[PDB]
């Protein structure tokens, strides 16, 4: 039961979670897609649909990091309604829509 | 309409902090499955905009790749 | 090598900034002379990049055009 | 006498200035021209960039509770790639010395 078996297993357990993460997104993608595609009368390949679930799983690292950065600059621990607005500060259309859903 | 569940974001954005002790609130926690949703769906519209702008008859990739530029600057 | 000076810096910064009262440290300004450098170079260096994938014989705005989407995104 | 040449048309002047010299390094090091075009286009990112760094500063501090910025605000510019932060946060040491 060596250390590198040891290693192997582990990796093959991130490996599988992370591919089990992509596939979460991966449905949910598909979900809004279908609702875009029926109410805009357009078709999406099914390449797309995984492209955009790979970009969406990718922002989410962006996001995270950002959100973390934010917090611990203003020397908390814990990610508030605040960090989150910071993320949406260069598009005013973004902001305002997250400003709105914050006041409920 | 559909949507991320929270345990499922809150999970996206644990596996990339770099600090155990990192926590979300749970108002912030609802807003980021907001904000992933209006990120999903502005990439799908903007692709039907796109393939449309193209005299296309569905969105491929080639589509999606001309809008993903301006959509990573707006998020 | 060449670089911005610290005062046209602060000048450029103060143009912008919504508040009348904020002020720059004296460490953040000379921070920011390197930043702007690092800015012009990756701009450069991306042109450049994508001058020699499209065959140039230099670096016209066509091709800095195509990077500046994904400069800004770095920055 | 009277001034010439009004405040930022001074600014963008001094700006292309080393946008022109830094350009000329570029372009010893990996071999290549850039058109005057070229040069001017990136003289005229340039200025437009300290826009977004300004008002992302701002932005910064005052999450910070604070009016003054400093050089952590900075860093926080550089985040996205961690090539960018590393050399900034470098550079920011050496500049202590």
């Amino acid at each position: 039961g060596s250390m590198e078996e040891e290693a192997e297993t582990e990796e093959q357990q991130r490996f599988s979670y992370q591919q089990r993460l992509k596939a979460a997104v991966h449905y949910t993608v598909g979900c809004l897609c279908e609702e875009v595609a029926l109410d805009k009368e357009m078709q999406f390949s099914k390449q797309t649909i995984a492209a955009i679930s790979e970009l969406t799983f990718r922002q989410c690292e962006n996001f995270a990091k950002d959100l973390e950065m934010f917090a611990r600059h203003a020397k908390r621990t814990t990610i508030n309604t605040e960090d989150v607005k910071l993320l949406a500060r260069r598009s005013n259309s973004l902001l305002k829509y997250i400003t709105d859903k914050s006041e409920e | 309409g559909s949507g991320f569940r929270k345990e499922l974001v809150s999970r996206l954005l644990h596996l990339h902090f770099k600090d155990d002790k990192t926590k979300v609130s749970g108002d912030a926690l609802q807003l980021m499955v907001e904000l992933l949703k209006v990120f999903v769906v502005e990439a799908a519209v903007r692709g039907v905009r796109q393939a449309q702008a193209e005299d296309a008859l569905r969105v491929d990739v080639d589509q999606l790749e001309k809008v993903l530029p301006q959509l990573l600057l707006d998020f």
